[PDB]
């Protein structure tokens, strides 16, 4: 999601923005202001949720040595759904 | 020697000969010769009072049982927390014996060793950058002057209490058509990393209390 | 003095061996004095070396001596190693070893060659430079990078060879003679080349050591000296090669003595690619070498100890010692303080051509101007280390 | 105790008289200093800048300091005489470039927080 | 072990002599030498086509700094401050806040690409492979500024690349 | 024949932009590791002297300077010094990392954070060194940029 | 002050000055020092330019990472004078030629051009302006450079009332085309043909002093709308610079080329200024105001003809 600003800038990721008075923006005069569009925080939301039996998974974003180190992931609670620290992906145990 | 592929197998009759031949330099100058020690590493250390620098450096390039003909290095330690906050320090080496001995002495700002020159010809240069870097003087020396610093350098570098981005940074003007200098500024801070663990490293150095 | 000249080499031709400003008294045509200036490159390594940690400071080695880059960080591994009282494994010491003799023949090319590139001799700076393109592969496909690989550190090395390396380093040996004996046959017997390194430059062997020198000066009037032989470090003392010793001293045996150097590098490759033993690269000592990605990312311990040696790097016990090496030029070495605190308290770097250049001026005396060309060619300066 | 080694001048009476004595060779060496770079400062110039850094370090007391002040002089006169240094490094006594530093309080709070 | 390398002793018989008398006035060891290079002059040059060819290089390659995604997509780097930490220049730059979803995330991230000193720690440290240096080496610019990257450039380089950093990760991640 | 004043600036614009880099002279500045490299794009492989760039000119005859290698306080008057003894045109390119902001060395005293402070700097070569290869495309990266040129039609519309 | 613009640092080169500064022609010889002087404390600066950006490169060094940006625009065109002057703190017109061309005549460079450049300031709300006039302005006078000039210093008097115009007189330095006019173009290759120069009083100016004038005036607040003129702190005649210059320059000496393509040298009209007397204005500040001396002749003139000077020089007499 690249929502601009009134002014006509993109914003990032980040959010920065050069708002309308600063001058800073003067740069991108004759260039362009670079922006990545693959936001990540929406990229993770589409990824689905995943059912599992026991309450604990273990996670390591696929691939195990070239994956983030391994971390176990509590899901007792069922009110919310377990998310890796590193990764991001999520976990829930199933009709339970 | 033993069977661990992760340590550092001993040589102890080389340390032995050490030993032996440490009291043999302490008797024979005991005038100025304060400390002799020996590391585990096999290597033997001289402590001298400053004056003996010729005595002492003189003495092992010519004795019939020292022979250290050749002089591998000559540098100074600067410690702030001294009262002779600067620390000479001696590299003699053996080829006759194949070993290697570390003279080292204690001096400060205002107080000037003797050139070695005359003992060595290859501490010529060697004092012109401890005169350079760190401002020990040395008396008699043929020819003294700055060896590695920019001409001017209104400092001595290699002082402990010398900031690492200098005091003035140069730069191309052209309303005069040739470089100046300025007070400095950096684009970027040098970022200063604190690393000290809080524990105990090794309980064998441990200094006793106050 | 009659009329001091002040010949720079500051507008540097094609020699790299980085900018000399040089200060003279010539009497007519024969030069009667000299006294080079060096500060045109000190960078203050040896300044900010106290503010890195160990691991940090070793590229700074790579640096110093920029055509003999992995004997530099070997110089500087056996001291960290030497303080830390632990000892590489077998199979990292043959390593640091077979790539030792490599950058011996990196070193020697450059100085054989730009020595004659000096003198106009200039085909034969080619050549062999196509051979340090070869060997530069193999620094590349083992540690990445071409020059500065930063592959020897304390405690072995950091990455094992690749498959199908010693199978091709083996190809590069066997055809190497092969290009030594074209290079002779267009220096040693020529007349020209003689004329120009024969009776010049003399050094006397009281006079060499005094001044403090060492390697291919030492040995090129006679003296008996090789690191290699009397104080091995590595596994020098498990392979076989012949110091070559010249006598008359002049500039010719030094060209003699560095292209049978280079000779000698072969038969000890051809003694190391036969003799690799296998096992770990590194020290198995997990405080002092981080562990591989494998067992960072699944063990405990195995990460705190990769999080650790990334910030913080490891401590060191209290102490100071001098650590050296025959390196292609000379003794190398470094006196490393350390107070107990994972950065260097203090350390001086022993450059050879430090002492080399010094004594210039003795070597200098009495000969036309021209010569100098000559002199300071054959000891292989390179003011990388020289002002640091 | 106050046993000390000296370097060159065993007491103050001693080290002025190197002092003077280097005075004259920087007084004397200004005319050709300003000719020999083909410096844009009249030869009156430089000598009332000679006096400042000699004026300067007037309120010293120590006589091995004198005598360090001393030999820092002759090796920046031996590279002056020389020709070893340059241009650029002639002038730097004189800060052309630099703007007017304020001074005064008044100024200081108005530019800045450097006291 | 040593041996003498300049030490012949020329015997002093006539044919000898006449043989080093022959080599002054015929020039034959000089003649010897035009010979070496009419050799070279009809071998092949080693001299490869560039940019239509390139210099062979190897996975392990250190070139321009870049930063990686998860299969998925989403960044790998975590601001855990290793890799500024280790890097020796002090090339690199972070900032890091909880992002929205609180997930430990970057704000700001500059490397120099003028400080850098191409050493590879910095993709060593990486607890997470985020931070890597891709095969690419030709970018260079008509600008200072533009050899300062920071959060935005990176992540487009690993885009940009990513269909072949994995490529040489896949085949070199053993040896690490 | 004929063509208007525009297009004749054009072509006869175009020679000379092809002929100041078709004959490049650079001089060399091997202060440093990056030095080494500098040899190397000159060696047989990548023969640098292939594309017109020789090997060695006067430094007074030059056509473009690349600075090798760190700068330090003390070198960096003559630097200058030899900048303005270039004749014009004049192209000045950075090598290696130390010559572009003090690279391992930005934070120490006595080394000027990049050459740019000294000279106007045209093209930036990243990378300790540049591999050798690296090196060659900035200098066919410059020689299109002088391509990018046109004097002659901006004096044409003066 | 806008919040990005707060003053930080002690105007190095690299600290914060606070000052977004525009500069119109500022390839010429006078603006190297005012961009110089800017880069100096590290403000902000746009440069636009018409020229090849090869001709743009000395100024690189004088600016820190990120503070020189070389834009493209045409006096003729006002779409990219807006972009250059958006969100400038500050701008400054130095925009002039010693000669007309087919493109642009004395009226388009010191009429138009100066005035399109003050009405988009306005439009844009640019807070300040710097016009450089000329002290001989005067629609009744000779010199169609001058009588161009004439005109260009009453609009922009008028389309920005507040806008600070200057008029130095005769300006010197390193690349100054007038002390270096008399010392080449006058006498090589040539005889002087000095036209009875008797009756004409110069008094050039330090190109320093002006550049140092400028600043000040941007810091100042009351400065606006103001006029001002520069002149040396001593007058001369034309005839007795002359002479004088000959001597620092050691040429020799006799008491008493036209308009082509490139850069003529002895245009038809740039001849009626050297003739031209200097105007005296007393009522108007001076550079004495601006906290700036007037440097004399004497002590500058040295280096600028040292070049000159190939491989004890009484100072000029002065005229009151
Ligand atoms: C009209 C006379 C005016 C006086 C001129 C001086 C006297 C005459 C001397 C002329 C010498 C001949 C020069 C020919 C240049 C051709 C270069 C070439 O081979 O093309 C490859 C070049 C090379 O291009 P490149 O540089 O991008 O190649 C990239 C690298 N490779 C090839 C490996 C991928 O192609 C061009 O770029 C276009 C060349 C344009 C040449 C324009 C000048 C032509 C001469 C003027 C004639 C005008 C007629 C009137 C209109
Ligand atoms: C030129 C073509 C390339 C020649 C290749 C080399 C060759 O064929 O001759 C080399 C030959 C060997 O000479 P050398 O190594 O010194 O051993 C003999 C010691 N008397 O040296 C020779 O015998 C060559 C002798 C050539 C004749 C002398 C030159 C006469 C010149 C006028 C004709
Ligand atoms: N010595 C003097 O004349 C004194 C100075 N002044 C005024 O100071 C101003 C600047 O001085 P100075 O630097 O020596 O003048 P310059 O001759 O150097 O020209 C100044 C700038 O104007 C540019 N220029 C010329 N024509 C145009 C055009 N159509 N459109 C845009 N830019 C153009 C020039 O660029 P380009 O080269 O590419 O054409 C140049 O960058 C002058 O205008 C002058 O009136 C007033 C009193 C005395
Ligand atoms: S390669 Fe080394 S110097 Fe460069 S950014 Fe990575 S860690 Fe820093
Ligand atoms: S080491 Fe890797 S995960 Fe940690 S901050 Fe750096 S790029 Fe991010
Ligand atoms: S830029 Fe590269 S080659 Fe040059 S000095 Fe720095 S690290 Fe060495
Ligand atoms: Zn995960």
């Amino acid at each position: 999601g690249v929502r601009t600003s009134p002014t006509g800038e993109k914003v990032t990721h980040t959010g920065q923005v050069y708002d309308d008075g600063d001058y800073r923006k003067v740069r991108f005069v004759g260039r362009q202001k670079e922006v990545n569009e693959n936001f990540a925080i929406d990229l993770i939301a589409e990824q689905p949720v995943s059912q599992v039996g026991s309450r604990v998974i273990s996670c390591d974003g696929g691939g195990g040595a070239l994956g983030h180190p391994r971390v176990y992931i509590n899901l007792d609670k069922e009110t919310k759904t377990g998310t890796c620290g590193y990764c991001g992906l999520q976990f829930r145990q199933q009709h339970h | 020697a033993d069977t661990r592929p992760t340590v550092r197998p001993r040589n102890d009759v080389a340390h032995k000969q050490l030993s032996a031949f440490g009291e043999y330099v302490a008797e024979i100058l005991p005038k100025y010769v304060q400390q002799v020690q020996v590391s585990c590493f096999n290597e033997l250390e001289i402590c001298i009072h400053p004056d003996g620098v010729i005595p002492v450096l003189t003495f092992l390039r010519d004795h019939s049982n020292a022979q250290f003909k050749s002089l591998a290095d000559l540098t100074a330690v600067d410690i702030p927390t001294r009262q002779n906050r600067f620390e000479i320090v001696y590299n003699l080496l053996s080829l006759r014996f194949n070993s290697r001995i570390r003279v080292k002495t204690y001096t400060d700002e205002l107080t000037p060793i003797e050139s070695s020159v005359p003992v060595y010809k290859a501490a010529n240069w060697y004092e012109r950058e401890i005169w350079d870097m760190f401002g020990v003087f040395f008396a008699n020396h043929p020819d003294l002057r700055r060896i590695l610093t920019d001409y001017g350098f209104e400092g001595h570098p290699f002082r402990k209490d010398f900031p690492l981005s200098g005091y003035v940074e140069l730069r191309y003007d052209d309303e005069v058509k040739r470089v100046v200098a300025e007070p400095v500024e950096l684009a970027q801070e040098f970022r200063k990393f604190d690393l000290n663990s809080p524990w105990e490293a090794f309980p064998a150095y441990r200094q006793p209390p106050e | 003095l009659v009329s001091n000249l002040t010949l720079n080499f500051g507008p540097q031709h094609p020699a790299a061996h980085g900018v000399l400003r040089l200060v003279m008294e010539l009497s007519g045509e024969m030069v009667r004095k000299c006294d080079p200036h060096i500060g045109l490159l000190h960078r203050g390594t040896e300044k900010l070396i106290e503010y890195k940690t160990y691991l940090q400071a070793l590229p700074y080695f790579d640096r110093l001596d920029y055509v003999s880059m992995m004997c530099n960080e070997q110089a500087y591994s056996l001291a960290v190693e030497k303080l830390l009282n632990i000892r590489p494994p077998p199979r990292a010491q043959w390593i640091r070893v077979l790539f030792g003799e490599i950058t011996r023949l990196l070193n020697h090319i450059m100085a054989v060659t730009t020595h004659a590139l000096d003198i106009g001799a200039m085909t034969p700076f080619f050549w062999m430079f196509e051979e340090r393109e070869k060997m530069f592969e193999f620094y590349e496909r083992v540690s990445g990078a071409r020059m500065h690989a930063a592959y020897v550190r304390p405690g072995g090395v950091h990455q094992d060879l690749p498959l199908g390396l010693m199978d091709d380093i083996y190809e590069f040996s066997k055809n190497f003679s092969l290009r030594i004996d074209e290079l002779e046959e267009m220096l040693t017997n020529n007349r020209i080349w003689r004329n120009r390194t024969v009776d010049i430059g003399i050094v006397t062997a009281e006079d060499a050591l005094n001044y403090g020198f060492s390697g291919v000066m030492l040995r090129g009037s006679g003296i008996q000296w090789d690191l290699r032989k009397t104080q091995p470090y590595d596994v020098y003392d498990q392979v076989e090669f012949d110091v070559p010793i010249g006598s008359r001293g002049d500039c010719y045996d030094r060209y003699l003595c560095r292209v049978e150097e280079m000779r000698q590098s072969i038969r000890i490759i051809s003694q190391c690619l036969n003799k690799m033993p296998p096992g770990e690269i590194k020290v198995d000592d997990a405080k002092v070498s981080p562990p591989k990605r494998a067992e960072m990312k699944t063990s405990m311990e195995s990460l705190i100890h990769h999080f650790k040696l990334y910030t913080e790097g490891y401590q060191v016990p209290p102490g100071a010692t001098y650590t050296a090496i025959e390196a292609p030029k000379g003794e190398f070495g470094v006196y490393l303080v350390s107070d107990g605190s994972s950065r260097p308290y203090r350390c001086k770097i022993k450059a050879p051509g430090f002492a080399h250049l010094a004594g210039l001026d003795k070597m200098s005396k009495g000969h036309m101007l021209a010569d100098v060309v000559a002199i300071i060619g054959t000891q292989d300066i390179v003011f990388g280390e020289v002002d640091r | 105790s106050t046993s000390v080694k000296p370097i060159f001048s065993r007491d103050m009476n001693e080290a002025k008289r190197r002092v003077r004595e280097l005075y004259r060779a920087w007084y004397r060496e200004v005319p050709n200093t300003v000719h020999l770079f083909q410096l844009d400062i009249s030869v009156k110039q430089g000598r009332d800048k000679v006096r400042e850094m000699f004026k300067k370090n007037a309120h010293i007391t120590d006589p091995r300091v004198v005598d360090l002040l001393v030999i820092k002089g002759k090796m920046e006169l031996e590279e002056t005489i020389k020709v070893w240094k340059q241009r650029t490094h002639v002038m730097r006594f004189f800060h052309e470039t630099e703007a007017p530093r304020p001074k005064d309080f008044l100024s200081k709070f108005y530019v800045g927080h450097d006291p | 072990t040593y041996k003498y390398v300049n030490l012949r002793e020329p015997s002093m018989d006539m044919k000898s002599v006449t043989d080093r008398a022959a080599q002054t006035l015929l020039w034959t060891e000089l003649i010897r030498g035009l010979g070496m290079t009419l050799s070279y002059l009809f071998r092949e040059p080693a001299t490869i086509n560039y940019p239509f060819e390139k210099g062979p290089l190897s996975p392990r390659f250190r070139g321009e700094h870049a930063l990686r995604r998860y299969p998925s997509g989403e960044e790998r780097c975590i601001a855990c401050k290793l890799c500024e930490a280790v890097c020796p220049a002090q090339a690199i730059t972070i900032e890091a806040e909880p992002r929205a979803d609180g997930s430990r995330r970057t704000t700001r991230y500059d490397i120099d690409m003028t400080k850098c000193i191409y050493c590879g720690f910095c993709q060593e440290a990486c607890p997470v492979d985020a931070i890597v240096e891709g095969p690419n080496f030709e970018f260079s610019t008509e600008t200072h500024e533009e050899l300062l990257y920071n959060k935005e450039k990176l992540l487009n380089n690993g885009d940009k690349w990513e269909a072949e950093i994995a490529a040489n990760i896949q085949a070199d991640y053993l040896y690490r | 024949p004929s063509s208007r004043g525009e297009y004749v600036v054009a072509k006869l614009d175009d020679l000379i932009n092809w002929a100041r880099r078709s004959s490049l002279w650079p001089m060399t500045f091997g202060l440093a590791c990056c030095a080494v490299e500098m040899m190397h794009m000159a060696a047989p492989r990548y023969d640098m002297d292939r594309f017109g760039v020789v090997f060695r000119a006067s430094p007074r005859q030059s056509d473009v300077m690349i600075v090798a290698g760190t700068l330090t306080n003390k070198m960096a008057p003559a630097l200058r010094k030899v900048y303005d003894q270039m004749p014009e045109p004049r192209y000045v390119v950075s090598m290696g990392s130390c010559a572009n902001g003090g690279g391992y060395y930005h934070y120490s005293y006595s080394v000027v954070r990049g050459c740019d402070r000294i000279v106007p700097v045209d093209i930036y070569v990243p990378g300790c060194p540049p591999t050798a290869e690296a090196l060659l495309y900035g200098i066919l990266q410059l020689q299109k940029k002088i391509k990018r040129e046109k004097r002659l039609r901006i004096w044409y519309r003066r | 002050l806008h919040h990005a613009v707060i003053p930080h640092g002690k105007g190095g080169r690299s600290s914060v000055s606070g000052i977004v500064a525009t500069v119109f022609g500022a390839t010429g010889f006078l603006g190297r020092y005012v961009v110089n002087h800017l880069g100096r404390m590290g403000s902000q600066v746009i440069v636009p330019h018409r020229c090849e950006p090869y001709d743009t490169m000395h100024l690189r060094p004088m600016g820190d990472l990120g503070q020189i940006i070389f834009m493209d625009w045409n006096g003729r065109d006002k779409d990219s004078i807006r972009r250059a002057v958006e969100h400038s703190s500050v701008v400054i017109n130095l925009v002039g030629r010693e000669w007309e061309t087919q493109n642009f005549d004395f009226e388009d460079v010191f009429v138009k051009i100066p005035q399109a450049i003050a009405q988009v300031s306005k439009e844009a709300g640019v807070e300040k302006f710097i016009h450089i006039s000329h002290l001989n302005a005067d629609i009744k006078s000779s010199s169609k450079y001058l009588r161009s000039k004439a005109v260009g210093e009453k609009e922009v008097r008028e389309t920005f009332p507040e806008a600070t115009i200057i008029k130095p007189a005769e300006i010197f330095g390193r690349e100054d085309r007038f002390l270096n006019y008399f010392a080449n173009i006058r006498w090589f290759g040539g005889v002087p043909l000095i036209s009875l120069g008797k009756k004409t009083v110069k008094q050039p100016v330090y190109i320093v002093d002006v550049t140092k004038g400028i600043i000040n005036a941007i810091k100042d607040p009351d400065a606006r709308g103001k006029t001002f003129a520069f002149v040396g702190p001593s007058r001369y005649l034309l005839f007795d610079l002359v002479q004088y210059v000959f001597a620092v320059a050691h040429r020799p000496f006799l008491p008493y080329f036209e308009i082509s393509p490139f850069e003529p040298w002895t245009t038809r009209d740039k001849v009626e200024r050297i003739h031209t007397t200097d105007k005296i204005l007393p009522h108007l500040p001076g550079l004495e105001d601006l906290g700036v001396e007037a440097t004399p002749l004497e002590l500058k003139a040295i280096e600028v003809l040292r070049r000159h000077r190939t491989y004890d020089v009484q100072p000029a007499k002065t005229i009151p």
